[PDB]
């Protein structure tokens, strides 16, 4: 279970500003499904472990030498950057190179020596089929390679004797594995439309995403990072994983765009003669094309300011301009609506050095 | 590249069941690696992935909320469908289909998504009012007009004007709830003042949920 914490929530810039989008991960701990993958990797360790103490003594016996085969140096390959193709070329190796020399002496030994390579191979086949652990994308290994070629038969005994640190090895990459997201995705969704993929694999530009936008990170530390913010960047951002079951996204950022201000046009509709009919009134106030989004907008039945009987609607931010609209809808009932003869529309924003009264007469 | 769609209902009770189509074309789920999956969004809130099935029809579930999850496909028809079971209002959510890929492991084609609203109440087509233009509705060389929908449930209703030949300067605002448990919106659009007395303005409004279609002549 990988949950994503992404910040900030809500932000608002100007455009050319530089703005970094964090993502951080929290990871929790979890036959043929991949959603149960990684919680069943601890029992594959377990069946490995079983079988190979059915037959270490055999092969340590066997084995009458003392230079250790897999050094730690093994392991500083394992966990670094080219530990994947490491690991699949240590498998490949146990499985072609000492494993179908080693399973040929008693029927107990080849049961178990056969087991632990067909674990091995169902292991390769499920980190293929799972979150692409397989397949990639290491002089250790060439100096393994090397001695089990000098040793002749006595290579295969130590390798043999040796599978127990092998298997601590494959254990430890695993463990860095799942403590980690190896890639993370970041999706942009303008409002009412579906997501649309920004950045894929942490760093690599989505379909028609312009060099303003890149990504970064690691681990369980993420970053989205818009250098020079356009007008059309307003969205909400979100990060997505698909490393562990459940996908899982972060909690999203709405990013505004900051313009200069903009005083808002307001129009007034008095109620239609067809909803009159029906027995209600419904009077409109609109505020069009203004910066910033905060307005005050107050209705007065003569002179009356209202209140409770009012609705109000904000468009998002425009993509172009980045000037919001507003509509403010008065409804009262018909028998309420004549008994009065003055309806207005007061607004006060930043953008008007007094406030705007819109009016009519009933 | 590819294209997906969604389909289900507008509505559904508590405690029934909800039954969402995923049609794609461009792609094949018979193509092995190819991978279909569902999310949703709940109105204001973030995006969660629920579901997703494979061309080895290996299928996966969001543990918030399995045991009323099934996902299946239908490969000849091209289509993927997720049941959801007993219904909760707070599964009133915009649910999205999207493809997925073995090489990928993320949604790179997503459909436009479809709407669903979880409640006991009935559906109910709008009313579409004028909002006529007049002296107060100009600024400059220019008028507003517009079309008050009002009284319907449940989400979405679509506006268009003119049949869709005047699409520059329409704002549609997002529904307000009102008090009485139906939604309520406007659509405006500012013209040239000199076109009022030669250019017919009407609004289409379509609400699917309640198969309503109402046209509103817009007059000065």
């Amino acid at each position: 279970d990988i949950q994503m914490t992404q910040s900030p929530s809500t932000l608002s810039a100007s455009v050319g500003d530089r703005v970094t989008i964090t993502c951080k991960a929290q990871l929790s701990s979890p036959e043929n499904s991949c959603t149960h993958f990684p919680g069943n990797l601890p029992n594959m360790l377990r069946d490995l472990r079983d079988a190979f103490s059915r037959v270490k003594t055999f092969f340590q016996m066997k084995d009458q030498l003392d230079n250790l085969l897999l050094k730690e140096s093994l392991l500083e390959d394992f966990k670094g950057y080219l530990g994947c193709q490491a690991l699949s070329e240590m498998i490949q190796f146990y499985l072609e190179e000492v494993m179908p020399q080693a399973e040929n002496q008693d029927p107990d030994i080849k049961a178990h020596v056969n087991s632990l390579g067909e674990n091995l191979k169902t292991l390769r086949l499920r980190l293929r089929r799972c979150h692409r652990f397989l397949p990639c994308e290491s002089k250790a290994v060439e100096q393994v390679k090397n001695a089990f070629n000098k040793l002749q038969e006595k290579g295969i005994y130590k390798a043999m004797s040796e599978f127990d640190i092998f298997i601590n090895y494959i254990e430890a990459y695993m463990t860095m594995k799942i403590r980690n997201v190896g890639y993370m995705h970041w999706y942009q969704q303008k409002p009412g439309k579906a997501p649309k993929l920004l950045i894929y694999d942490t760093s690599k530009l989505a379909s028609g995403v312009p060099s303003r936008f890149s990504g970064s990170g690691s681990g369980t530390a993420f970053t989205l990072t818009i250098s020079s913010l356009q007008p059309d960047d307003f969205a909400t951002y979100y990060c997505f994983q698909g490393s562990g079951y459940p996908f899982t996204f972060g909690g999203g950022t709405k990013l505004e765009i900051k313009r200069t201000v903009a005083a808002p046009s307001v129009f007034i509709f008095p109620p239609s003669d067809e909803q009159l009919k029906s027995g209600t009134a419904s009077v409109v106030c609109l505020l069009n094309n203004f910066y910033p989004r905060e307005a005050k907008v107050q209705w007065k039945v003569d002179n009356a300011l209202q209140s409770g009987n009012s609705q109000e609607s904000v468009t998002e931010q425009d993509s172009k301009d980045s000037t919001y609209s507003l509509s403010s809808t008065l409804t009262l009932s018909k028998a309420d609506y004549e008994k009065h003869k003055v309806y207005a529309c007061e607004v006060t924003h930043q953008g008007l050095s007094s406030p705007v009264t819109k009016s009519f007469n009933r | 590249q590819v294209t997906l769609r969604e389909s289900g209902p507008a509505l559904v009770k508590p405690t029934q069941t909800l039954t969402l189509t995923c049609t794609f074309s461009g792609f094949s789920l018979s193509t092995s690696g190819m991978s279909v999956g569902w999310i949703r969004q709940p109105p204001g809130k973030a995006l969660e992935w629920l579901a997703d099935i494979w061309w080895d029809d290996k299928k996966d579930y969001n543990p918030s909320l399995k045991s009323r999850l099934t996902i299946s496909k239908d490969t000849s028809a091209n289509q993927v469908v997720l049941k959801v079971t007993n219904m909760d209002p707070a599964d009133t959510a915009t649910y999205y289909c999207a493809r997925s890929m073995i090489t990928n492991w993320y949604f790179d084609v997503w459909g436009a998504g479809t709407t669903v609203t979880v409640s006991s109440a009935s559906t109910k087509g709008p009313s579409v009012f004028p909002l006529a233009p007049s002296s107060k509705s100009t600024s400059g060389g220019t008028a507003a007009l517009g079309c008050l929908v009002k009284d319907y449930f449940p989400e979405p209703v679509t506006v268009s004007w003119n049949s869709g030949a005047l699409t520059s300067g329409v704002h549609t605002f997002p529904a307000v709830l009102q008090s009485s448990g139906l939604y309520s919106l406007s659509s405006v659009v500012t013209v040239p003042s000199s076109s009022l007395g030669t250019q017919t303005y009407i609004c289409n409004v379509n609400h699917k949920p309640s198969n309503t279609k109402v046209d509103k002549r817009v007059e000065p």
